[PDB]
């Protein structure tokens, strides 16, 4: 009866999902970061001639 | 009794005042967040003191550099140069006194009428009052240094200082009485600093401006008597006292704010 | 009986923790120990947008990298040209206590809401040339903490009544409502491909929701206290979370667990807003201490600090070009930050 | 996950004594101010007592002041309520509750109808 | 600059002129949070501000001596309030209403007051404290059926302060209970109010006509205490 | 010329 039925249902819905290794997730994130390191103006400041925020 | 002032001390005291006044004005010209009736009157005070210290530094520099030879000018020009530097100095003092009164009135209209404060006092009206004070300061300073040998100018300058002293005293003493009523209300529920603050404000005001208008008064009431002579012989110290006031007032009014202390520390 | 459900939930939670532990083979700080440091990122306040009267509570960049919406509890939305400081609009709100605003990817509509419990969407470019409310979305039973546009006609919304909702704007009604948070949901973040959003909700937890299926796919539970801020990592497979723990944490939607915790013991105050940079390597976090910090998201080193504010930082966002960082705080100013070499 | 395993409740005769215990898990226990809350049947929730991070302050509801005492052990993350002079009106469910944020002393929301950082609780019966 | 860039500056200046006009109304209006439990008479207070005249918040506008007050009553929110309360860090006062007759609930009212008082962001905000329902308190203490000593054991060792100003014909029983409750809130206020903020206790009944006058005087004194402290005259 | 006036 009580609403704990929906909580346990959601837990079993969340238990069966697939889970890659943490090492693979980390590798994907750092591969993305390194794949966009030149494109990021905060990480890699473009020269002042092409910043709209001062000249 | 005579106190030696005429060389080096007077100049360096002026230069120190120049630094402190400019620092106040610069700290308000940057950091636009502070631009408000309260601190705009304080900036106008510091500007007036800046012109007091600058024009006295120019006066003592010109006089010193005319001394021991060096620069030479025909006296018929030099007397008018002196007249102009006096008119700028006197205008910047009468303006400084008026802005001390304006700070008094602003604070008063911010304790009494505390709720309607931002309807009564506004930055437009602050701008208008500042302009009116500078216009009046120049029109009177010019008139006074034209008719300077007539008694009426000296007497009116004295009367002006006495009225400003009365205005500040009445407003600040009324504000302190109200602060003491609030302190009693707090004590009644919960169960000196005000006096220190007020006596510093008025003490410095009266001590560092007062003896100069005393001098002017004695120039009217006892022009030629030895009983008055040691007041006249120490005139240069009374100007040094006004420059000392120009140094103390930034520390009483501007750097009293923590936010100004931060923006000065940078 | 309730006890049988409670113990079954207990054993399912242990199973989920076991599954997470089984894939936790190596921590991010091991894998990235060979990565070259970011260096001392330092940014100048390029422009200060000033003229809100009260504390700024929310802001959002447009998709053009140029226009800002900013919301202040004096009851005004100001739209700013960040290239010029020009106020291209200023909208008088129905109620002053705005707590969220959002700025549509079509650029044409702006939305805000808050303690009125109503989402107000404004059309910026009607034929009469003057702003007006196109819809008021009413039906949340609590203050709206966050809202975000999916489309010219769909807005996701977040409320203190523990629910999210997806609204059809034209008809003004909830298509779906997302339920199962135990506390005030504080921030949304939509995925770069608009099928998923995460939300954190004044319990230990952040939840991943499927906009089309209407259901919670995953639940993240690392934090000690209320999650104030949430932001997807630009790949869309991870998200960062800021909390009253005075910690940020990064979760991966596919290892289903924490990767890394950003925490310096010199700072003990809550996180108010979080944003990644375009590359994702810089994580930018706003604090109750009147500051923002910049973190190497791969190494958890505190790369930089943006100490420009007189009151708590309340909102924080990078442009979609990655070209500038906007910061807003209760001192009534938005500061725009960039580097120059 | 943040969890609070209240563990000590039971039945006593009037004048009896019980010692409630909460085991805290998933958070840096030493940073948080902590409370006990109870709910008599048919009443809403009510606050019983409070302890700061290191015991540097303790507070109680006036109905309890001499009868119950809180204790705390940061070295093993346990929170206690030693109850020494129980009375029938103490018949209630007792909940260990944590303040929302560390390093802060405004104990908001701890009595709220739904609240995250509060245990399942244990019933005490005084016959 | 030319063409649309000049028109953009022209629009920006028209906006600036409207913002300068709105700033005056914003600064000339005083904002208040009305806060109180469901048993407290905050609604009947609101309904009697009109002499002076699913939604999550309600707004009451009233005027005293040509000062404009905005008083906000929090509506259909959930009971957890630690997050939305942070919006009111820049009001003039919290008006906190208490049912002085519910001794069984006075303790939760005190814990609510402790929470409001010690919150980091409300640390500047003064509290106006309406100890409402004084008629019910008086009738309850006179009937004597319900005690206060078993709700607050230290009441038996509390004696009426010389601070007291009892109304005509008030029994010492009722006066001592009344001021005991008043001092119960003051102990909290005085424990941690480090000069930044104060509270203003008022005994009131729902039928009171003078409550807008009270709020006016309390706001006046709050701003005076603030500026006299800013001027170091206090 | 002197510092100031009425000396
Ligand atoms: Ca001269």
């Amino acid at each position: 009866i009580a609403q704990a039925r929906k909580l346990v249902e959601q837990l079993k819905m969340e238990a069966n999902i697939d889970r890659i290794k943490v090492s693979k997730a980390a590798a994907d994130l750092m591969a993305y970061c390194e794949a966009h390191a030149k494109e990021d103006p905060l990480l890699t400041p473009v020269p002042a001639s092409e910043n709209p925020f001062r000249e | 009794l005579e106190v030696s002032i005429s060389d080096g001390l007077f100049l360096s005291l002026g230069l120190v005042s120049l630094v402190e006044n400019a620092l106040v004005v610069a700290t308000i010209a940057k950091n636009r967040n502070l631009h408000s009736p309260m601190y705009c009157f304080i900036c106008c005070l510091a500007l007036s003191d800046l012109l007091v210290s600058g024009s006295n530094v120019l006066e003592t520099a010109v006089i010193l550099l005319l001394e021991a030879g060096a620069l030479v000018a025909r006296a018929a020009v030099l007397q008018q140069l002196d007249n102009v530097i006096d008119v700028i100095t006197c205008s910047s003092m009468l303006s400084s006194l008026c802005f001390l009164g304006a700070i008094a009135v602003d604070r008063y209209i911010s304790i009494f009428y505390a709720l309607r404060y931002h309807s009564i006092v506004t930055l437009p009206r602050a701008r208008r009052a500042v302009a009116a004070i500078w216009v009046a300061s120049v029109v009177f300073s010019t008139l006074f240094i034209a008719y300077y040998d007539h008694v009426a100018v000296l007497l009116c300058l004295v009367v002006f200082f006495l009225a400003m002293l009365v205005l500040m005293a009445v407003l600040y003493v009324h504000m302190l009485a109200r602060a003491c009523q609030h302190a009693q209300g707090i004590a009644r529920l919960h169960k000196l600093k005000g006096a220190v603050t007020l006596t510093i404000l008025l003490g410095i005001f009266f001590l560092c401006w007062g003896p100069f208008f005393l001098h002017l008064t004695l120039i009217v009431l006892c022009p030629e008597h030895p009983t008055c002579g040691c007041i006249f012989k120490n005139f240069n110290l009374f100007l040094a006292l006004i420059i000392c006031n120009a140094i103390i007032d930034p520390l009483i009014y501007a750097f009293h704010s923590q936010e100004l202390r931060r923006t000065l520390k940078e | 009986e309730l006890d049988q459900l409670r113990q079954e939930a207990e054993q399912l939670k242990n199973q989920i923790r076991d599954a997470r532990k089984a894939c936790a083979d190596a921590t991010l700080s091991q894998i990235t120990n060979n990565i070259d440091p970011v260096g001392r990122i330092q940014m100048r306040t390029r422009r200060t947008l000033r003229g809100h009267l009260a504390k700024i509570y929310a802001m959002h960049w447009g998709t053009d990298s140029r226009l800002l919406v900013s919301a202040s509890q004096d009851g005004k939305l100001i739209i700013w040209d960040s290239y010029t400081t020009n106020k291209v609009h200023a909208i008088p709100l129905r109620s002053s206590w705005v707590m969220t605003c959002a700025y549509a990817p079509s650029g044409n509509y702006v939305a805000c809401g808050g303690l009125d419990n109503i989402c107000s969407i404004y059309n910026l470019k009607t034929r009469e040339g003057n702003v007006r409310v196109s819809r008021e979305l009413a039906g949340h039973t609590g203050y709206l903490s966050c809202c975000r546009f999916l489309d010219d006609n769909q807005i996701v919304t977040s409320s203190g009544d523990t629910t999210c909702a997806l609204w059809d704007i034209e008809t003004g009604q909830q298509t779906t409502t997302f339920t199962g948070h135990t506390g005030d949901v504080m921030s949304l973040s939509l995925a770069p491909d608009t099928r998923l959003f995460v939300s954190g909700a004044c319990d230990a937890s952040a939840k991943l929701w499927d906009v089309r299926e209407g259901m919670c796919r995953q639940t993240f539970t690392g934090h000690e206290s209320d999650i104030n801020a949430i932001c997807f990592f630009p790949n869309g497979n991870a998200f960062a979370t800021g909390s009253d723990d005075a910690t940020c944490r990064l979760f991966d939607l596919r290892a289903d667990q924490e990767l890394m915790t950003y925490s310096h013991d010199n700072i003990i105050c809550g996180i108010t807003s979080v944003s990644f940079s375009k590359s994702g390597r810089l994580l930018l976090a706003g604090y109750d201490d009147f500051n923002c910090n910049v973190w190497d998201a791969l190494k958890a080193d505190r790369a930089g600090v943006l100490a420009g504010h007189d009151n708590r930082v309340s909102c924080l966002g990078v442009t979609d070009d990655g070209m500038a960082v906007a910061t807003g705080s209760w001192d009534s100013f938005l500061k725009i930050w960039n580097g120059s070499s | 996950q943040v969890q609070l395993q209240e563990s000590g409740g039971g039945l006593v005769q009037p004048g009896g004594s019980l010692r409630l215990s909460c085991a805290a898990s998933g958070f840096t226990f030493s940073n948080y101010k902590m409370n006990w809350v109870r709910q008599a049947p048919g009443k809403g929730l009510e606050w019983v007592s409070d302890i700061s991070q290191s015991g540097a302050s303790i507070s109680y509801t006036g109905s309890v002041k001499g009868r119950f005492t809180i204790s705390r052990d940061n070295a093993k993350n346990t929170l206690y309520l030693q109850m020494n002079s129980l009375k029938p009106e103490d018949t209630a469910v007792y909940y260990c509750a944590r303040c929302p944020a560390p390093f802060t002393r405004d104990c908001f929301d701890v009595t709220s109808t739904t609240y995250a950082y509060r245990g399942q609780g244990t019933q005490v019966t005084v016959s | 600059l030319s063409a649309e860039d000049k028109a953009a500056v022209e629009r920006s200046k028209m906006i600036e002129k409207q913002l300068q006009k709105d700033k005056q109304v914003y600064r000339a209006t005083h904002r208040l949070l009305l806060l109180g439990a469901d048993n407290s008479g905050k609604s009947t207070i609101v309904k009697q501000m009109r002499i002076y005249h699913t939604s999550g918040i309600f707004e009451t506008k009233f005027q005293v001596d040509k000062v404009n007050f905005h008083m906000f009553d929090v509506g259909a929110q959930r009971d957890e309030r630690r997050k939305w309360i942070q919006c009111f860090n820049d009001v003039t006062a919290i008006i906190f209403v208490v049912d002085s007759s519910d001794y069984n609930r006075l303790q939760e009212a005190l814990n609510d007051f402790k929470s409001i008082w010690n919150n980091r962001w409300l640390r500047t905000i003064s509290v106006i404290l309406f100890l409402n329902k004084q008629d019910l308190l008086a009738e309850k203490v006179l009937a004597g059926k319900s005690k206060i000593e078993d709700y607050f054991p230290e009441f038996a060792r509390y004696t009426t302060p010389e601070d007291a100003t009892p109304e005509p014909g008030e029994d010492p029983r009722v006066t001592r209970a009344k001021y005991f409750i008043r001092d119960e809130f003051l102990r909290i206020s005085t424990a941690s109010g480090d000069g930044r903020h104060y509270c203003y206790p008022h005994f009131t009944c729902s039928v009171d006509t003078e409550n807008a006058r009270r709020i006016f005087n309390d706001c006046r004194d709050i701003i005076q205490r603030m500026h006299l402290r800013q001027y170091e005259l206090l | 010329l002197d510092h100031x006036r009425w000396k």
